[PDB]
RNA sequence: GGUUGCUCGACUGUGAGAGGACCUACCCACUGUGGAAACACCACAGGAACUUCCAACCUUCGGGUGGCGAGGUAGGGCAGAAGAGUGACC
């Protein structure tokens, strides 16, 4: 099927501020579907927050933002949008937009759900990681990867040689250094043998600071 | 007043085959307007019942709703490894609507004991004047294991932090990355740098180390 | 002048269990299914039951057909009728 949904308008934001987060629909028209918002704080869980119906425009609230967050949608383009005002630090999520199905096959399950948009509300300002290099060594397979050090906001992204290495590669959740920031570490375990021969790079994207690093990860030098 | 939806277990570990039961009490009356969810980390969640009985459209016939009054019960007759999931109840019987605080599954193996490395500090990072020591535990199970730090034979305390993976679905195992942090003038200060793993598919407690500057 | 038939009739009535089912149009409603539909808008089916009724149609006078939102607002139906007449008869 083509039906999708894509959240966007999420990000960084500072404690009292706006934001408007969009939900573009795909496969099908929302004019015809109760269209809604769910949010989930980081490892914590699913938080139902707005919707609208259809054919009404009637719109529900969960109390947590009922007069901060506004739902809403334009049937011409195919979108629903979601203002939030007035923001706090626990509003913090990722945004999730979801299709309550047709009724004669899902009854009042959501059916289908986008990847959603991270929100991120906190007054400490974006930096990007530097990004080290965790060299292998002797004793047939052994282990390499990269540091991607005091970074901020989530998430970095890492892939091992533009994404052609996918195979034994974990990059860890980050955890939160007492700065503030965020450092994390992947890593990837190959055969000794390829050392010599073998071109490690790892790549380390953190939009929020618009950060684009490569690093080469070699063996020990001497 | 909001109806509430109160769930447990808030985790279940099994084993492959066995069978889960998860269940949701409404705090009020819902009829059967409960759905059921699987949602994997980071991924968006998908839809397995929506009628608190009534299995949509493609989801394995291993999983099933079930009402009886104000309980609901989502069942997994045989887990399959890939049922790692955290799963959540929802009721739709109102406005606003509510979920469940939701029930993490793990999987079940053997033992796997750790597979151990330790990385010093790049060369790059020691200019900028950190130096992060990093130990890594890899593809084991069960995934309760103990990362000690020695520096010079001191045992550290309060500088380390450590992150886990998640279950590789197909592995069923995990992997840690604990992380000693120093100024540089503090990792200038001592040779030997330790990192003291016990688990228990390790007999002993296995040690991986370095001296500081051996090439 | 009684009495009583015949006609025009101001106006009042439509009576709820020991006893209220007349019709139509608007509005306003109450309840469930359905409409890509949790509310709103729409179409449709329904106003607990047993009873009471026939203002309605049909009848071979045996009985049959059809019919309930006690919501308003209006036009009518059916029932009285104060008053007008108007006859027959005493």
């Amino acid at each position: 099927s083509e039906v999708q949904l894509v959240e966007s308008g999420g990000g960084l934001v500072q404690p009292g501020g706006s934001l408007r987060l969009s939900c573009a629909a795909s496969g099908f028209y929302i004019s015809y579907s109760s269209i809604h918002w769910v949010r989930q704080a980081p490892g914590k869980g699913l938080e139902w927050v707005a919707s609208i119906s259809p054919y009404s425009g009637s719109t529900y609230y969960a109390d947590s933002v009922k007069g901060r967050f506004t739902i809403s949608a334009d049937t011409s383009k195919n979108t629903a949008y979601l203002q939030m005002n007035s923001l706090r630090a626990e509003d913090t999520a990722v945004y999730y937009c979801a299709r309550q199905g047709y009724r004669r096959r899902s009854g009042r399950g959501f059916d289908y759900w986008g990847q959603g948009t991270l929100v991120t509300v906190s007054s400490a300002s974006t930096k990007g990681p530097s990004v080290f290099p965790l060299a292998p060594s002797s004793k047939g397979t052994a282990a390499l990867g990269c540091l991607v050090k005091d970074y901020f906001p989530e998430p970095v992204t890492v892939s091992w040689n533009s994404g052609a290495l996918t195979s034994g590669v974990h990059t860890f959740p980050a955890v939160l250094q007492s700065s503030g920031l965020y450092s994390l570490s992947s890593v990837v375990t190959v055969p000794s043998s390829s050392l010599g021969t073998q071109t490690y790079i790892c790549n380390v994207n953190h939009k929020p600071s618009n950060t684009k690093v490569d690093k080469k990860v070699e063996p020990k030098s001497c | 007043s909001d109806i509430q939806m109160t769930q447990s277990p808030s985790s279940l570990s099994a084993s492959v085959g066995d069978r889960v039961t998860i269940t949701c009490r409404a705090s009020q009356s819902v009829s059967s307007a409960v759905a059921w969810y699987q949602q994997k980390p980071g991924k968006a969640p998908k839809l397995l019942i929506y009628s608190a009985s009534s299995l949509y459209s493609g989801v394995p016939s291993r999983f099933s709703g079930s009402r009886s009054g104000t309980d609901f019960t989502l069942t997994i007759s045989s887990l399959q490894p890939e049922d790692f999931a955290t799963y959540y109840c929802q009721q739709s019987y109102s406005f606003p609507s509510t979920f469940g605080q939701g029930t993490k599954v793990e999987i079940k193996r053997t033992v796997a004991a750790p597979s151990v490395f330790i990385f010093p500090p790049s060369d790059e990072q020691l200019k900028s004047g950190t130096a992060s020591v990093v130990c890594l535990l890899n593809n084991f199970y069960p995934r309760e294991a103990k990362v000690q730090w020695k520096v010079d034979n001191a045992l550290q305390s309060g500088n380390s932090q450590e992150s886990v993976t998640e279950q590789d679905s197909k592995d069923s195992t995990y992997s840690l990355s604990s992380t000693l942090t120093l100024s540089k003038a503090d990792y200038e200060k001592h040779k030997v740098y330790a990192c003291e793993v016990t688990h228990q598919g390790l007999s002993s407690p296995v040690t991986k180390s370095f001296n500081r500057g051996e090439c």
